[PDB]
C-alpha cells in the first residue's frame, strides 16, 4: 500500500504553466476496473485524466491521475481531493493534495587557478543562496540554448547554517579547459517563483572575474563638464 | 576589441577591459580593466544651478555606477534654470546650455 | 548602386568586400554564390537595359562596414584586369534604429506575432511584406501590404494590422507549420527605407490555444463555437473576429473563468461564410490567435 | 557669451572690481543683456553695456559688451555672478554664464578626488 499525491513543481510549471497534480495508487489489489477521479473544493470533477497504465512489475495494475488545472486555482490552499474507487473497495480510499517569503541570491564563481594547470577540467559553479522557500528550478544557458541537463549537476536545497530557515542549493557544470578560451560566459538561469519575472539569470566568463593588470587613466582639464 | 563594462556620461567614467591574449603561450593570460575619468574642475555641484560653489571631491563608488547626483553636463540631454528679467518682473526661462536644447 | 557597363552584360556579376591581404571575399554571384553570414538578409534585382542593377543588404552588422566592390567576370569573382566598382560603408553603432527581435519562435499549427518598426515621420506610407527566396540568383516576392492585397494561397490565416501605430505596427500570423519557416522582410513606400528581417523558427509542440477543426454547417440557425486558453492568457481580454482584407472587428456583448470565450452566431447567413479568429489583446499589443473554417449546407 | 574675471591688478587698488560680459560672432544685430545674481536682478544703472559694432574678421557678425563695477571685498566674498544675454539666433532664446572668484583664474586648483572599488 503506497498511494502519494504529487503536488505541482515549479520545474513544470516554468516548462509550461501547467501545474499538474497526481495521486497514484501502487502495490494495491492486482485487479482491473480503476477509476480516477480528482475534485476541486467545491467537490466538482476533473479534466482529461487519462492513459490508463499496465499492472506494475510486482503485477500490480498501475493508475494515476493526469490532473491540469489554473496556476491561479493554486494560491488559496485547495485540498485537491482524488477518490479512486476499486473492487477491493466498498470503501474507496481518498487522495488530497494542495497548496501548504526569502529572496535568492545567484553567484557564479569561475574555475581555480590550479584547475586551470591540469588542462582538461573546467570547472564552472552557479549558486544560490539563503531563499524561501525551496522547489526551485535552475540550469544553464549557454547562448540562448540550454546545456545538456547530464552536463551540470543539481544540488537539492538544504537548509542554511545560521539564517532561520531560508534554503540553499547548488549546481556544477564542466567543460573542456581549452573551451576556457572562447568562455561564452555559460549564463547560468535559475528559476524561482519569488522573482518579478521568476528568473534572476546572471552569468560569468573570463573576462569577468578580476584582473590583474590595471591601468588607471585620470586626466584634468577646464575643458570638461561636457562628457563627449 | 576591449570591452566597455561601464560608460557613465554623467561622470565621464569609462572602464573598459581587454584580455590581453599574451604571446601564443598557454592560458597565462591576464585579463586587463582600464579606466579614464575625466573630472571637470569647473562645475557646481548642483550642476543644475549656478549659484553654488565649485567642486572639491570626486568620489566614485564604481560599485554603485556599475549598475542621481552627476556632475558633468551630458553632451545630448540639455539643462536650463528659470530666471527672472526685468523690464516692467518676469520669471522666466533659460537655457544653461546651448547647441542641445535646440528645439528642432 | 553598381554601375557597369553594357559591355559586360552577357557576363555574370559578383559582389566582394575587401579584406586584409588583397583578397576580396565574395558575398554573392550571378552564379548563385553566397556568402553563408549574409543568407538571408542580401536581395539583387535583374539587370537592366545597360546592365545597371542595384543590390539591396538589411540588417547590417558592425563588422560589416569596410570597401565593397562589385563587378564583372566569367567566374563571377576577383582576378587582375576586369572591370570593379567601390564602395566605402561605414556603420553608425550610434544609431537610432530601434532594436527589435529578429528571431521569432513558433510551434507547428500556432501562432505568431511580430511587431515590425518604421521611422515615425512617415506612417501614412503603404507597408509591405515580403518572403526571402533562395537557390537562386536570390528573390523576395511580396506576400502582403496595407491596403488589403494578400497573396492568393493564404486566405484566412495573415493579416498585419496598425494597433500601435508610433512607426510600430503589429502583424499576426497564425496556423503556423514547420515548411513555413524562412526569413521574412518588412518594407515601406517612404523614401527612407528600413528593412527589418526576422527570422521563424518551429519547434515542437502544440499551440497554446484550442479551437475545434474545420466544420461544416446548415443554413440559417444558430450555432455556437468554442476556444479556451491557457493560464497564461489569463491576464487578457479575449476577442473573436472575422478574417477579411480588414482584419479583426471584434464582437462586445461568450465568457467563463479562465478558459472558453465562446463564439455565438444568433442568426446565420452564407454570407457570414469564412475564417473566424479567437485571440487575446495586451492592453494595446496582440497575442495568440487560432483560426477555423465554416461551411453552409442544407 | 565668455565672461572674463576682474584683473588681479584692479583687486590691488584694493576698491572696485570689473567683470566683462562679451558676446561674439553673433547676427543679425541688437543683442540684449542683463546681469543677474543670486537670484535678484541687478538694476542696470551697475553695468553698462556696448552695443553692436561688426568684427574685424567676421564679414557680418556684430559683438557687444558688458561692463560692470563692484566692491572688490563683494567680490572676494564668493558672491558669483551671471550675465545673461537674448537673442533671436538662441535655441530657447536665452543662454547665460556665471563666474565668481573661484571659477574666474584661479591660482589654486584643489582636487581631492577619491576613487572607490576598482
Ligand atoms: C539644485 O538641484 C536640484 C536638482 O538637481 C534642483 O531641483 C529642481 O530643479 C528643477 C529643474 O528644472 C526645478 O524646476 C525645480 O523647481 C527644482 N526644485 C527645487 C525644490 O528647487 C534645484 O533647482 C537646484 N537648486 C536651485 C537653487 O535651483
Amino acid at each position: 500500500i503506497r498511494v502519494f499525491a504529487i503536488p505541482p513543481s515549479f520545474a513544470s510549471i516554468f516548462l509550461t504553466k501547467s501545474t499538474k497534480l497526481t495521486c497514484l495508487v501502487t502495490d494495491l489489489t492486482t485487479y482491473d476496473s480503476v477509476t480516477i477521479s480528482w475534485t476541486r473544493q467545491n467537490g466538482e470533477a476533473v479534466k482529461t485524466h487519462t492513459n490508463i497504465s499496465e499492472s506494475h512489475p510486482n503485477a500490480t495494475f498501475s493508475a494515476v491521475g493526469e490532473a491540469s488545472i489554473c496556476e491561479d486555482d493554486w494560491n488559496s490552499g485547495e485540498r485537491f481531493t482524488c477518490t479512486v474507487t476499486h473492487t477491493d473497495l466498498p470503501s474507496p480510499l481518498k487522495q488530497t493534495i494542495s497548496r501548504p517569503l526569502h529572496r535568492p541570491d545567484v553567484y557564479l564563481l569561475p574555475p581555480a587557478r590550479e584547475q586551470l594547470n591540469l588542462r582538461e577540467s573546467a570547472t564552472i559553479t552557479c549558486l544560490v543562496t539563503g531563499f524561501s522557500p525551496a522547489d526551485v528550478f535552475v540550469q544553464w544557458m549557454q547562448r540562448g540554448q540550454p546545456l545538456s541537463p547530464e552536463k551540470y549537476v543539481t544540488s537539492a536545497p538544504m537548509p542554511e547554517p545560521q539564517a532561520p530557515g531560508r534554503y540553499f542549493a547548488h549546481s556544477i557544470l564542466t567543460v573542456s579547459e581549452e573551451e576556457w578560451n572562447t568562455g561564452e560566459t555559460y549564463t547560468c538561469v535559475v528559476a524561482h517563483e519569488a522573482l518579478p519575472n521568476r528568473v534572476t539569470e546572471r552569468t560569468v566568463d573570463k573576462s569577468t572575474g578580476k584582473p590583474t593588470l590595471y591601468n588607471v587613466s585620470l586626466v584634468m582639464s577646464d575643458t570638461a563638464g561636457t562628457c563627449y | 576589441e576591449r570591452i566597455v563594462l561601464v560608460d557613465n556620461k554623467c561622470k565621464c567614467a569609462r572602464i573598459t577591459s581587454r584580455i590581453i591574449r599574451s604571446s601564443e603561450d598557454p592560458n597565462e593570460d591576464i585579463v586587463e580593466r582600464n579606466i579614464r575619468i575625466i573630472v571637470p574642475l569647473n562645475n557646481r555641484e548642483n550642476i543644475s544651478d549656478p549659484t553654488s560653489p565649485l567642486r572639491t571631491r570626486f568620489v566614485y563608488h564604481l560599485s554603485d555606477l556599475c549598475k542621481e547626483t552627476c556632475y558633468t553636463y551630458d553632451r545630448n540631454k540639455c539643462y536650463t534654470a528659470v530666471v527672472p528679467l526685468v523690464y516692467g518682473t518676469k520669471m522666466v526661462e533659460t537655457a544653461l546650455t546651448p547647441d542641445a536644447c535646440y528645439p528642432d | 548602386h553598381c554601375a557597369l557597363g553594357p559591355e559586360v552584360a552577357n557576363v555574370a556579376k559578383f559582389l566582394c568586400r575587401q579584406s586584409s591581404g588583397e583578397n576580396c571575399d565574395v558575398v554573392v554571384n550571378t552564379l548563385g554564390k553566397r556568402a553563408p553570414a549574409f543568407e538571408g538578409r542580401i536581395l539583387l534585382n535583374p539587370q537592366d537595359k545597360d546592365g545597371s542593377f542595384s543590390v539591396v543588404i538589411t540588417g547590417l552588422r558592425k563588422e560589416d562596414a569596410g570597401r565593397y566592390l562589385c563587378g564583372a567576370h566569367s567566374d563571377g569573382q576577383l582576378q587582375e584586369g576586369s572591370p570593379i566598382q567601390a564602395w566605402q560603408l561605414f556603420v553608425n553603432e550610434e544609431s537610432t534604429i530601434p532594436r527589435s527581435p529578429t528571431v521569432v519562435k513558433g510551434v507547428a499549427g500556432g501562432s505568431v506575432a511580430v511587431l515590425c518598426p518604421y521611422n515615425r515621420k512617415e506612417s501614412k506610407s503603404i507597408k509591405y511584406w515580403c518572403l526571402w527566396e533562395g537557390a537562386q540568383n536570390g528573390r523576395c516576392p511580396l506576400l502582403v501590404d496595407s491596403e488589403g492585397w494578400v497573396k492568393a494561397q493564404y486566405e484566412g490565416r495573415l493579416s498585419l494590422l496598425e494597433e500601435p501605430g508610433n512607426g510600430t505596427f503589429t502583424v499576426i500570423l497564425n496556423q503556423l507549420t514547420s515548411r513555413d519557416a524562412g526569413f521574412y522582410w518588412c518594407l515601406t513606400n517612404g523614401d527612407t527605407l528600413w528593412r527589418t528581417t526576422v527570422e521563424i523558427k518551429i519547434i515542437e509542440g502544440e499551440p497554446n490555444l484550442k479551437v475545434p477543426g474545420n466544420v461544416t454547417a446548415v443554413l440559417g440557425e444558430t450555432l455556437k463555437v468554442p476556444c479556451h486558453f491557457p493560464c497564461k492568457f489569463s491576464s487578457y481580454e479575449k476577442y473573436w473576429c472575422k478574417w477579411n482584407n480588414t482584419g479583426c472587428q471584434a464582437l462586445p456583448s461568450c465568457d467563463e473563468n479562465s478558459r472558453l470565450v465562446s463564439l455565438t452566431l444568433n442568426l446565420v447567413t452564407r454570407a457570414d461564410e469564412g475564417w473566424y479568429w479567437c485571440g487575446v489583446k495586451q492592453g494595446h499589443f496582440y497575442g495568440e490567435t487560432a483560426a477555423v473554417y465554416v461551411a453552409v449546407e442544407e
